[PDB]
């Protein structure tokens, strides 16, 4: 008959076999780099939009110079509908 | 009327009742418990307290009589009481 | 419970309920199903819908959305057996207004 | 041999070691001999030809070498060489000859050659995730959750 | 420096949102793990095990000992699940129909709907209108698995998909490799000659090689489940945020609390009377931990199968125990109460507990005749006057009445039996203590509960009820004798 | 598809933002639906759903459709989300293939879903001279001529153009003007004339109007699916038979599609004198690589004919079959190890057996094999046929027989690959979320020097950085990077296998 248990299992069972280390070389090395310059530079692409921030505290002189100045690209409305229209 | 008011005869057993009820708590209490409680588990149909006997198994004042309509209590008051004046703003 | 020997109360059988529902007394079948019989204050959880303890939500690991409520006995007892039968009523509280 | 017996079991206990060193002598043999049909380099069908070996002469190899005392049939280095291919490390062809110095089956003759595997391994295994024993309950809020995964903090640090 | 919280809000509930949950939030509801299938320790005190069934930490069923996760009694625990792990998957005997059901709409290759992207759309528009009611959605599903079955090839892969029912108990069969009289097809010409080493180490495959179709264990079903685009999800009439279709296929069972699970010490003898789902989920442990060891030990297909569908039988029992595909030899030899026949029957939560209950404050007596009272009145024995109580406020009006009868005590009949202050609600035995220092101390507010004296409004009713008319509130009116009095001609209407 | 919804929500979470990512969680989870339901069911504003749905469409995520009444659906695409975590492995073969002037064209293509040859050409330019220096400008004739190169070879391609409203249908414009593709001009570019010189970044109409161009993954699936196949038959025979086979697949590519059970046959003679010529081969050696690739127990080719000399064929669906084979036997032996492994192709070339037979077949002593058995069937590598004696399917009366399905198995290797890769994405995430603060501290304390690096840049601004409390929490930013670095790569080696799968299971369907 099986034997009872007094404590739970383990909530991480351990293996004997472990991942196989990952491929080397200058092309894995270029890849990973191009994934992060990719990274780094969609975020600041006009494409990312942002949570539009809202409730101001209140306005004050120093507005134009922290004013975030970023330029927007124009959809072609030629090829999308007009239900997109601001 | 009740039996005739959805264009069809329904009878008052438990396949004439469960076309024209929806609590699914009601059609449970009825006839066919576990059956109705899966098939609503599985549709997720959520069940609203207007019918009275879910009323009364959740312990609330049923809809039908004294609790159709609300009262109000006639005190001395002024709605729309003078607001008070923003001398800054 | 049941017998006189034990102690045991009358019971409000179905046919009672109905008498009390063609009359239309609200509060009177109120306070017999409810308030005199099986009252009790659970702790429902405004985000999950579950049951929770000494305005405890286990669930979200959260006690800002828990708040008491009034319930039968029976009906908790009803809500649990769901819970364990996989059936999970879920409860959306609102204000009294 | 089949109720009882056999060249595996010794005293009803099966040999695991044996058959791990008869594996790893045979699959050894093919190895160089297929290099040494790679090395020769004198034309595709011959170094194909060559680095075939039969089940004959691999069975003449075996008992030449003589790592255990019990006598090893032909049909018994044929299973061991099966066993090689099902791990997927030999390949086994059957080619039509009449007769010739093994006569085992009847116009048919096998020839067995170690082959590099089809593609190395993959990138799921390069991950801890693809490894997981309990992977069936991943989950994002939760106790076994990929923020506080144990595997994968390991996996990092070393 | 203190931060505003609400303390009580007047909470109302609006509606009830049935659903499912995944193994993942049972693990997350669930807060231990019973892994344990005995019930009590070896020691002669006999204390519950840790992490195993009838642990405290899942609340508590005994007055004596309370619950170790909320530090209260047993009147103010409301209990905890706990979540029991299965080794291998197991159909839901309440949602195997559902299960059949799916598996007829969707693909059994690539896990689509079988639907074309017309059908599609017109399935969405008709489902998008407001005010979309249970009859409605169930003639929706009835349409689509209709039209669905109606289809036997699918439009995303192009694999074949046969008919699927239901073989023995708990079992689905899918007839994907189906005989063709005509011409047959390269798929089922592979299959059947795929089967050569098969014949070869056993002749006795050949004969049966015909009517081998697919069999979807739960491996495969949950496996399938775990792959359905959430784009068709809706099309199964299911809600989404209620449940997905992996939830079908359980791998965790919710532990209830002790709360539902009562548990009695017969200090009389050497046992303790334990409800029937503590023995099936230990069972259900049992049979786990025998899985567990047969896989480790390398036990035999046939026999771990069987072991298979033996706790498949028995979940199926716990969640409801009274099925018909039982087989002879896998019967069960007594009978159980599952949690389908708790809620169901004459004495069931809903019509023996939600519909029907018992209440206090009650009493009942033979009933004799007695023209001197109005048809209004009824008369009430001294005896159950001062065992019904009424709960009183204290007021301005009838405050020297309440110190009268506070005076009077639990004794005389006009009086009271306890009182609950206003400040502290720790209630207060007339029979103890100075009933005159009690009495001149009631401050408004106050709750007293006096005895039941004329005047009282009270209900008279006869058990077998006809119409309303059975049951009257009339005008108490205490009496020496110990029978209720009422008019006559009153009897018509009770009967 | 519950593990694609949650890795399409993090990739549009990581790449585009949270207003959009939502919206496209909410098209992929309910198809398609009106803009006006879409944004009832969201909660946000209708601006804001607009601008997420022009932002997905423009990377040609999502379509829109006309239907009755003239309302539009918007559709999204599961495929064309998931096909975007591949944009690394798509830059690094165009730049393999071709110069960093087709590097730089896909990459912009990539990054902005659909611009005009000319802006595409502009962007480069201006990107590459910032690469080169010493006054060098770059012109724009190399750079359209390298574009004009990728169109021809069919990595680029015209994205749908609109129909001149003047001819079809002069008259009320339609909600939507239904963009249709054309064939004929889908990889033909315009003459341009201008040039122009890029800028340097100094910071002191059109003639290609209303003609799109995108990255055709087609074709970049179809050289991975080559490479792929190179490969195995270089690691299996030779680097010879390799460079046969590419030299076939890059003859054929041309003359077939994207999906067929065959590729057009080919000659021993036509491959011949297209062989380069820096293999000394012969005729008589070619011809017996054909012959012996053609016995190979794996299909790769066929001879599918004999006039012209030696005809042959490549097996696109065999060789395909067989990459998954060889990737689901390498993922049980590295799950399980070398003795379940060959447990697995024991089963998986016996098309049924039994318990008994694989111990008899695998030399394997009891009490294992039976459990590495049962771990498969748990873990689904496997279905049982359970074949009755009796309809009563009593398991004591039945004979159960293991059957590895490779469809199952492929797409069940699929889904997990999925979650893998979505779990290692939430790591990162979780990784950056909670190192945050030290990142924010390194990123402020190296632009103290990297503001005023010239102007009023005094020396006095060195010897301070290093000064702070940040040194000691250097050690846990390079244990940071690094881990993120090796996360990143298990994310894009894990991609390769999730190719192969999704290309498997998409040429074993039919589309009836
Ligand atoms: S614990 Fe971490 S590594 Fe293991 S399966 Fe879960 S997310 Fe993946
Ligand atoms: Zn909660
Ligand atoms: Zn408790
Ligand atoms: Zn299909």
């Amino acid at each position: 008959l099986p034997d009872v248990v007094l404590k739970p299992p383990p909530l991480f069972p351990d293996t004997d076999y472990k991942p196989v280390p990952l491929k080397t070389g200058e092309g894995e090395e270029y890849m990973l780099a191009l994934k992060q310059e990719l990274r780094e530079t969609m975020k600041r692409m006009p494409y990312f939009i942002e949570t539009p921030e809202e409730r101001q505290d209140i306005e004050r002189y120093s507005k134009r110079y922290m004013k975030v100045y970023k330029e927007e690209w124009i959809p072609d409305w030629r090829r999308l509908p007009r239900e997109m229209m601001p | 009327d009740l039996m005739t008011y959805k264009g069809e005869v329904l009878g008052i057993t438990r396949f004439g009742l469960a076309k024209m009820k929806e609590s699914v708590l009601m059609l449970a209490s009825f006839e066919k418990t576990a059956d109705h409680l899966f098939d609503a588990a599985y549709f997720g149909q959520k069940d609203s307290v207007c019918g009275v006997s879910e009323c009364i198994i959740m312990g609330i004042p049923m809809n039908i009589g004294t609790g159709l309509f609300k009262l109000l209590h006639k005190a001395d008051r002024d709605p729309n009481p003078p607001k008070r004046p923003l001398i800054f703003d | 419970t049941e017998g006189r020997s034990r102690d045991g109360g009358l019971r409000l059988g179905e046919m009672e309920r109905d008498c009390l529902i063609g009359y239309g007394a609200s509060m009177l079948l109120l306070e017999r199903l409810m308030i005199s019989s099986d009252a009790f204050e659970v702790d429902v959880c405004g985000q999950c819908g579950l049951l929770g303890y000494s305005g405890w939500c286990h669930y979200c690991k959260s006690s800002c959305h828990v708040s008491s409520l009034r319930i039968p006995y029976a009906c908790k007892l009803l809500f649990q057996e769901l819970q364990s039968m996989n059936i999970i009523p879920r409860l959306k509280l609102s204000k009294y207004n | 041999r089949s109720v009882t017996g056999g060249a595996w079991y010794s005293d009803q206990d099966f040999e695991s070691e044996f058959v791990e060193v008869l594996n790893q002598q045979c699959f050894k043999f093919l190895q160089s001999k297929a290099e040494t049909a790679r090395e020769s380099k004198q034309n595709p069908m011959i170094q194909r030809n060559s680095s075939f070996a039969s089940s004959h002469e691999v069975w003449k190899y075996i008992c030449e070498l003589g790592i255990s005392k019990v006598e090893l049939s032909m049909e018994d280095i044929e299973t061991i060489l099966n066993t090689l291919i099902y791990d997927g490390k030999v390949e086994m062809t059957i080619i039509a000859a009449k007769e010739g110095t093994v006569g085992s089956v009847d116009g048919h003759m096998k020839l067995y050659r170690a082959v590099n595997p089809i593609i190395p391994p993959t990138g799921l295994v390069r991950a801890p995730c693809g490894l997981c024993p309990v992977f069936d309950d991943c989950h994002e809020g939760g106790e076994i959750s990929p923020s506080n995964c144990i595997y994968m903090t390991e996996w990092l640090e070393f | 420096k203190e931060q505003f919280r609400e303390t009580d809000v007047a909470k109302k509930i609006s509606h009830i949102c049935f659903g499912m949950k995944s193994p993942e939030e049972m693990r997350q509801q669930a807060h231990i793990q019973v892994v344990s299938k005995n019930l009590y320790s070896q020691d002669n005190q006999h204390a519950p095990l840790l992490y195993g069934v009838l642990d405290h930490r899942m609340g508590t069923s005994e007055k004596d000992r309370p619950c170790e996760t909320c530090g209260k009694n047993l009147a103010d625990c409301l209990g905890h699940y706990g979540y029991i792990d299965l080794e291998l998957p197991c159909f839901h005997v309440g949602y195997f129909r559902a299960v059949i059901g799916i598996l007829q709409m969707i693909c059994k290759t690539c896990c689509h709907i079988m639907l074309s992207q017309e059908e599609k759309k017109q399935f969405l528009d008709y489902l998008k209108r407001p005010g979309l009611t249970y009859l409605q959605k169930r003639g929706l599903k009835k349409k689509i698995s209709d039209k669905c079955r109606k289809k036997n090839i699918c439009h995303h892969c192009g694999a074949f998909n046969g008919t699927v029912k239901k073989c023995g108990l708990l079992k689905i069969i899918h007839e994907k490799y189906k005989t063709n009289k005509k011409v047959v097809d390269p798929i089922v010409s592979n299959f059947l000659q795929s089967f050569e080493t098969a014949i070869e180490h056993n002749k006795e495959v050949e004969p049966l090689l015909g009517r081998a179709q697919e069999n979807l264990n739960p491996l495969v079903v949950l496996n399938l489940f775990k792959r359905i685009p959430a784009e068709d999800v809706p099309l199964l009439l299911m809600n989404p945020e209620a449940g997905k279709p992996s939830d079908l296929i359980l791998t965790r069972l919710l532990v209830p609390p002790l709360c539902i699970r009562p548990s009695v010490v017969s200090d009389l003898k050497s046992g303790t009377n334990e409800d029937d789902l503590t023995m099936k989920l230990t069972e259900i442990i049992f049979l786990n931990d025998v899985i567990k060891k047969h896989r480790i030990s390398g036990a035999k297909t046939q026999m771990i199968m069987e072991d298979w569908d033996f706790l498949q039988l028995q979940c199926a029992l716990y969640i409801n125990s009274e099925l018909s595909g039982i087989p002879l030899n896998m019967a069960p030899k007594k009978w159980t109460r599952g949690f389908v026949q708790r809620l169901k029957g004459k004495q069931g939560r809903f019509r023996g507990n939600l519909s029907g209950k018992r209440v206090d404050f009650s009493g009942r007596t033979v009933i004799s005749p007695d023209p001197n009272l109005r048809i209004d009145e009824v008369a009430v024995p001294v005896h159950v006057a001062k065992i019904l109580t009424f709960p009183e406020k204290v007021n301005k009006a009838n405050i020297n009445f309440l110190r009268k009868l506070v005076q009077n005590g639990p004794e005389v009949h006009p009086g009271a039996n306890f009182i609950q202050q206003r400040h502290t609600q720790m209630k207060r035995f007339l029979k103890y203590g100075n009933r005159e220092k009690m009495a001149q101390e009631l401050k408004y507010g106050d709750i007293v509960e006096r005895h039941l004296i004329d005047g009282d409004v009270v209900l008279f009713n006869r058990q077998p009820s006809l119409h309303k008319l059975s049951i009257m509130a009339h005008l108490a009116r205490v009496k020496p004798h110990r029978t209720f009095r009422f008019n006559e001609c009153v009897c018509t209407p009770y009967n | 598809t519950q593990a694609e919804i949650k890795l399409c929500s993090l990739l549009l979470q990581e790449h585009f933002g949270e207003i959009v990512e939502k919206i496209g969680v909410h098209l992929i989870r309910t198809g398609s639906q009106p803009l006006r339901v879409i944004a009832h069911d969201t909660g946000t504003s209708l601006d804001q759903v607009k601008k997420a749905l022009c932002v997905l469409v423009q990377h040609n995520l999502v379509s829109y459709q006309v239907h009755k009444r003239g309302v539009v659906e918007y559709e999204a695409q599961c495929s064309r989300v998931l096909r975007m975590l591949r944009y690394p492995r798509y830059i690094y073969t165009t730049k393999t293939l071709y110069s960093d002037t087709g590097e730089l064209i896909v990459e912009e293509l990539l990054l902005n879903g659909k611009l005009t040859m000319s802006a595409v050409v502009k962007k480069v330019a201006d990107r590459l001279t910032e690469t080169m220096e010493d006054g060098k400008t770059m012109d724009y004739a190399e750079v359209s001529n390298t574009f004009v190169r990728l169109a021809d070879t069919h990595f680029v391609q015209r994205c749908p153009s609109v129909p001149t409203t003047e001819n079809s249908d002069p008259g009320p414009p339609p909600p939507a003007p239904t963009l249709v593709i054309n064939e004929k001009d889908m990889y033909l570019v315009p003459k341009l004339s201008l040039i122009g010189k890029g800028k340097r970044r100094r910071s002191s109409p059109i003639p290609d109007d209303g003609i799109y161009w995108q990255a055709n993954l087609d074709r970049f699936h179809q050289h991975f699916r080559d490479q792929a196949i190179v490969s195995a038959v270089a690691n299996r025979m030779d680097q010879t038979s390799s460079e046969i086979v590419r030299t076939m697949l890059r003859m054929s590519e041309i003359t077939t599609s994207s999906s067929a059970p065959f590729t057009q046959p080919l000659s021993s003679n036509e491959i011949f004198r297209s062989l380069p010529v820096g293999y000394n081969i012969s005729k008589q050696v070619l011809d017996q690589y054909l012959t012996l690739l053609a016995d190979d127990p794996l299909e790769f080719v066929g001879k599918s004919g004999d006039s012209g000399g030696g005809m042959y064929v490549i097996n696109l669906h065999k060789a395909l079959a067989s990459l998954a084979t060889a990737t689901l036997e390498s993922v049980v032996q590295e799950r399980f190890g070398s003795r379940c492994a060959r447990i697995f192709r024991l089963v998986l070339q016996k098309k049924h057996i039994e318990q008994k037979q694989v111990e008899d077949f695998a030399m394997i002593p009891a009490k294992e094999a039976k459990d590495m058995l049962y771990k498969m069937l748990s873990e689904n590598f496997m279905s049982l046929q359970e074949i009755p004696k009796t309809p009563d399917h009593a398991p004591s009366r039945t004979f159960y027989l293991y059957t590895v399905n490779i469809l199952s198995a492929a797409r069940m290797l699929l889904h997990r690959c999925y979650k893998s890769i979505a779990n290692l994405i939430e790591r990162r995430q979780f990784e950056t979320k909670e190192n945050k603060r030290l990142l924010e501290k390194s990123q402020r304390v190296e632009a103290i020097i990297a503001s005023m690096q010239a102007t009023g840049a005094e020396e006095a601004q060195l010897q301070e950085i290093e000064e702070m409390i940040t040194a000691p929490e250097r050690q846990q930013l390079e244990t940071l990077k690094r881990n993120v670095n090796k996360l990143d790569a298990s994310e894009i080696q894990v991609d390769e296998t999730i190719f192969l799968l999704e290309s498997y299971i998409e040429c074993t369907m039919k589309r009836q």
